[PDB]
RNA sequence: UCUCGUUAAGGAACUCGGCAAAAUGACCCCGUAACUUCGGGAGAAGGGGUGCUGACUUCGGUCAGCCGCAGUGAAUAGGCCCAAGCGACUGUUUAUCAAAAACACAGGUCUCUGCAAAAUCGUAAGAUGAAGUAUAGGGGCUGACGCCUGCCCGGUGCUGGA
RNA sequence: AGUCGGGACCUAAGCCGAGGCCGAUAGGCGUAGGCGAUGGACAACAGGUUGAUAUUCCUGUACCAGUUGUUUUUGUUUGA
RNA sequence: CAUGUCCAGGUUGAAGGUGCGGUAAAACGCACUGGAGGACCGAACCCACGUACGUUGAAAAGUGCGGGGAUGAGGUGUGGG
RNA sequence: UUGAGUGCAGAAGAGGAGAGUGGAAUUCCAUGUGUAGCGGUGAAAUGCGUAGAUAUAUGGAGGAACACCAGUGGCGAAGGCGGCUCUCUGGUCUGUAACUGACGCUGAGGCUCGAAAGCGUGGGGAGCAAACAGGAUUAGAUACCCUGGUAGUCCACGCCGUAAACGAUGAGUGCUAAGUGUUGGAGGGUUUCCGCCCUUCAGUGCUGCAGCAAACGCAUUAAGCACUCCGCCUGGGGAGU
């Protein structure tokens, strides 16, 4: 998917300090972007059966750095999600 | 693609049509339309010909270009359309000039393209070329027959034709049917096979519908009085006395071939192979 | 003899056959099976209310009272259920003794035909097929849908052969 | 009957068809051009009058297209 | 074939759209809107299934009482092959 | 901050989808030569051939599978993936130790994938081959052997959801002698080491000690020692009826 350009230019519009590659923000900024590459890909062909499993995996990966997220507060929580625009 | 009716009442069990999901506008150009008839069949004597015409909706006719003459001007397609005449939609084109006609719609064309015809275009959809600058293996119709009549060879949806190889006269090219031959090399031809390409898949439903296109039912043989068909007769239902069963005034029809054996092209066909 | 009205008790014993008559029939409310192509069967079945006066009418209606044997008080206005055969259906058919299980019909399949196409009307010019071009046009058999569609080319046709 | 329906307007199916292309004679078919309302397009309204007629006669108020007579701008080039 | 014309009144609710909800995006569920149909009940209209009479008839094919279709493969007028 | 994850620096691969392309071979076709056989078996026959066969030479057509490299080699979670090139795309491993601060594991119901055979719709069809036909052997042979041959085998989109789908060995994690090869790495000495030697990470095979096992055997890739979470069993038939 991405490349480094991009890859690391959000680093940096949702970094918390300078360095901020862990920080569950950001991370789940990163996966948002590349499950959207994702989905394109697969829109275009969609019987490449061993990429949607790769998908599937950053989903899950997302889902629970965003669990962990809440449970050590709220208002980052909801902020970012206002920020990013998802959670039905 | 393909409409499926939720079947509610038993005429209209499991009908099909189109989506119409291409065809832009509903309003035909003006100077383009030209009046017409419903024959039902007959001559200037006042017979019936061949069986089964007339009875139905109203057509008004579209004059469709054919020749594909004007060269060296750019030609820019607007809109497709819905064509009651033949099974394939057409496309309206302005040039450059300020003059317009129709073509025949590809498998493939889009508004916003533009079109040349040239005997030295490039080789896209679209584009009307002589027969000879026309490399081998490509897809061509609209082909003609004699140069300068227009196209009358493949003309209808979801049709083929290659081009087997050139000669140094003439051409050769797989027709659809496939059944090779040959043509002159100095005639006109455009790329890409025709449009609506399931216009095969359409079950109508109805007998009311294929009464909506001009059709009319037509009684079997066997059921007519031995006086009037060479079938019937027979109390009961009957199996076909004669042999090779026939139509109703000879020739049998099953088997028996019917070119015309003095023909004067069967030096520039090879392999009829699918009739 | 024809066209009408009424009937004790019994209620299909008449009869080739309930033919003919009798019975139901409007609006509002409750409720409704097997079966299925899931859309239907379904107005299935089987039940209840309706008049007038006053009061309250939130809005629709609810309360109370009055009379008759009978309150859509007359005319207009589906009888229903359980099984089998045929045909899928809406249509069409012997003006004037037969309206069906007959023909049509959407789908199936074989076959012909490369465009001055095959086919048909005509001695011919000329026409229709068509201002169409094999996903098109004629001819023969079968007749939605579901599961299917075995064996024989010796005989008769057709196509190919040299 | 200027005004209503039709003619002195337009055409559809169809028919006739100068020349013309075919055919024992007769004749068959067809181009140019025409004919053909069931369609298009177009200037009048109300009341009164008789034994019988009335957007026709009468009264009042109108409309269409033209012709004459005194009543207001000139190189047919064409700024008339 | 060309050109006009006619179908009182009433009922049912396909496609589609909109808004909620559910999902990572989705199949998908619920509402409101939407008005398809050789759809439904029924007059004019078009037909002709049963019966009774009539049968030198009112009539060289009807009548009375019942019956079917009724936006379509519709009915009919004028001019035509 | 040790588990997990992210950054930065590197490495390998028949991992997947789409788009084109190459040679060899079998077969059909066209032509030249060419004369009586070819092919088949334990033995034979059926069969194709004097309408010129087999053979042989030249060119054309079409579909399918990829000779050698090929290796107890590689990749994938399993089913599995091998001609070549391009566009999109997943996963694993070693180094560093920037960064968050336990974010972990397993996982009933649910969802996804799922060899071959099979069904539907539309294409395509060279070889091979259930059914079927003929020839043989046999007491009989609807079988094994031979000569033909239809669906199928291939392509697109749907459907079904099964194998001895096997290592008959659920998953996570830590501890307990050795020796020997091999794929991919990172470090250190010798160094032309890119040809040796030493240390270490990750897979992958063979031998073998404790321990275990009813024996057969397994043994850092445990079937040893132990904790957590799931699935399953309780005599053989009746019957996965």
């Amino acid at each position: 998917a991405i490349s480094q350009e991009r890859k690391n230019e959000i680093i940096k519009e949702y970094a918390r300090h300078e360095g901020d590659t862990g920080s569950p923000e950001v991370q789940i900024a990163v996966l948002t972007e590349d499950i959207n590459q994702l989905n394109e890909h697969a829109r275009t062909h969609k019987k490449d059966h061993h990429s949607y499993r790769g998908l599937m995996k950053k989903i899950g990966h997302r889902r629970n750095l965003l669990a962990y997220l809440r449970k050590t507060d709220i208002q980052r929580y909801r902020e970012l999600i206002q920020r990013l625009g998802l959670r039905r | 693609a393909i409409k499926k009716y939720k079947p509610t009442t038993n005429g209209r069990r499991n009908m099909t049509s189109s989506d119409f999901a291409e065809i832009t506008t509903s309003t035909p150009e003006k100077s383009l339309l030209q009046p017409l008839k419903n024959n039902a069949g007959r001559n200037n004597n006042g017979r019936i010909t061949v069986r089964h015409q007339g009875g139905g909706h109203k057509r008004q006719y579209r004059v469709i270009d054919f020749k594909r003459n004007k060269d060296n001007v750019a030609a820019v397609v607007k809109t497709i359309e819905y064509d009651p005449n033949r099974s394939a939609n057409i496309a309206l084109v302005h040039y450059e000039d300020g003059v317009k006609a129709y073509i025949l719609a590809p498998k493939g064309l889009e508004v916003g393209m533009r079109l040349v015809s040239g005997p030295e275009a490039d080789i896209k959809v679209g584009n009307a070329l002589p027969l000879e600058n026309i490399p081998v293996g490509t897809v061509i119709h609209n082909i003609e027959m004699k140069p300068g009549k227009g196209g009358q060879l493949i003309r209808s949806a979801g049709t083929s034709a290659q081009v087997l190889g050139k000669e140094g006269k003439y051409v050769l090219i797989r027709l659809n049917s496939g059944e090779v031959r040959m043509i002159l090399a100095t005639c006109r031809a455009t790329i890409g096979s025709v449009g609506n390409e399931q216009h095969e898949l359409i079950n109508i439903g109805k007998a009311g519908r294929s009464r909506w296109m001009r059709k009319r039912p037509t009684v079997r043989g066997s059921v007519m009085n031995p006086n009037d068909h060479p079938h019937g007769g027979g109390e009961g239902k009957t199996p076909i006395g004669r042999k090779a069963p026939v139509s109703p005034w000879g020739q049998p029809a099953i088997g028996y071939k019917t070119r015309n054996k003095k023909a004067k092209s069967d030096k520039l066909i090879v392999r009829r192979r699918t009739k």
